């Protein structure tokens, strides 16, 4: 079966412009395991991107953690991209500070 | 610790 | 009180793409502490969890020579489960394992695990009794004969009630400044306006460990199941997660709005309210 990535994007620590911090994306529920992630700064693709090693939740689905350390501003647009065979184009979704 | 090798499916 | 350790396997095929990749972690609770991936520059279990780094070679080199060979195992099981469903060599599949052993305050086992499943749909798992398998189809019953035959559910009975739960009590007691810690969430509610007469208050959760946790709202001491916006836990990446509810309240109401909050680490359930 397919199963569509759902997507979080947050920082790990409540947001505070000009502090160090770490942006997030969470892709999870998604089969097969097979994804293409990207965390934009206003559209562009950030390079140093880690993520956590794969694995899967109880109903069989896999998650990952892509995060890397930013530094929030006013100015500053944050997203992430989501690629998945599920999606006959990429997901983006913003990063909004109250979600 | 890992859980024991077994039988191919 | 309670603990789990639990094993989470993958094996996925990519023809023309070489051999199925084979992935093994492993868990204590919401701590993952090892890793091996056959795609890996040098492939070996590798240590994700400070408190594993203690472990002598003969270790390191026990779960690697394992994790090479479920390498091997794995991918011969590929090959049978496409012949089992009469599938193409030319898609890709996917075979996942999930096994482990549940032990309460005593340390003593619960229960034991061990489930599989093929392309993300529900294979074979061995029963409560560790005893006797549920294949889900007629290719899963031709795997529980070749298991029968094998005993294999033998040699899962004794793992998961010997090695299984020593280990994890090893794993418990060497980590114990962390694995046996609970960290309570850090909770608080925000107001957002939607309109001149509605407004969405989000009951936030943050900063708690283990992931299980419980958040709901009620409207006037009645529980608002079906109108609650609950997002999926989520991981912040310092070990912690992260969780909210939400829901849409008409301006003016908002103190009839409870969020109760239960996680292992508080003493008793948290009531908040928006405070404006």
């Amino acid at each position: 079966i397919q199963r569509t990535p759902k997507i979080q994007v947050y920082s790990r620590h409540p947001a505070e412009n000009g502090k160090s911090n770490f942006l997030n994306c969470y892709v999870s529920g998604f089969h097969p395991s097979d994804i293409e992630v990207d965390l934009l700064k206003n559209g562009e693709r950030i390079e140093k991107v880690e993520h956590s090693d794969l694995s899967f939740s109880k109903d069989w689905s896999f998650y990952l953690l892509y995060y890397t350390e930013f530094t929030p501003t006013e100015k500053d647009e944050y997203a992430c991209r989501v690629n998945h065979v599920t999606l006959s184009q990429p997901k983006i979704v913003k990063w909004d500070r109250d979600m | 610790i890992l859980g024991p090798p077994g039988s191919v499916y | 009180g309670s603990h789990s350790m639990r094993y989470f396997y993958t094996a996925m095929s990519r023809p023309g793409r070489g051999e199925p990749r084979f992935i093994a972690v492993g868990y204590v609770d919401d701590t993952q502490f090892v890793r091996f991936d056959s795609d890996a520059a040098s492939p070996r279990m590798a240590p994700r969890a400070p408190w594993i780094e203690q472990e002598g070679p003969e270790y390191w080199d026990r779960e690697t020579q394992i994790s090479k060979t479920n390498t091997q195992t794995y991918r011969e099981s590929l090959r049978n489960l496409r012949g089992y469903y009469n599938q193409s060599e030319a898609g890709s599949h996917t075979l996942q394992r999930m096994y482990g052993c549940d032990v309460g305050p005593d340390g003593r086992l619960l229960r034991g695990h061990d489930q599989s499943a093929y392309d993300g749909k529900d294979y074979i798992a061995l029963n409560e009794d560790l005893s006797s398998w549920t294949a889900a189809d007629t290719a899963a019953q031709i795997t529980q004969r070749k298991w029968e035959a094998a005993r294999e559910a033998e040699q899962w009975r004794a793992y998961l009630e010997g090695l299984c739960v020593e280990w994890l009590r090893r794993y418990l007691e060497n980590g114990k400044e962390t694995l046996q810690r609970a960290d309570p969430p850090k909770t608080h509610v925000t107001h957002h306006p939607i309109s001149d007469h509605e407004a969405t208050l989000r009951c936030w959760a943050l900063g708690f460990y283990p992931a299980e946790i419980t958040l709901t709202w009620q409207r006037d001491g009645e529980d608002q199941t079906q109108d609650t916006e609950l997002v999926e836990t989520r991981p912040a990446g310092d070990r912690t997660f992260q969780k909210w509810a939400a829901v849409v309240v008409p301006s003016g109401e908002e103190q009839r709005y409870t969020c109760h909050v239960q996680h292992e680490g508080l003493p008793k359930p948290l009531t908040l309210r928006w405070e404006p």
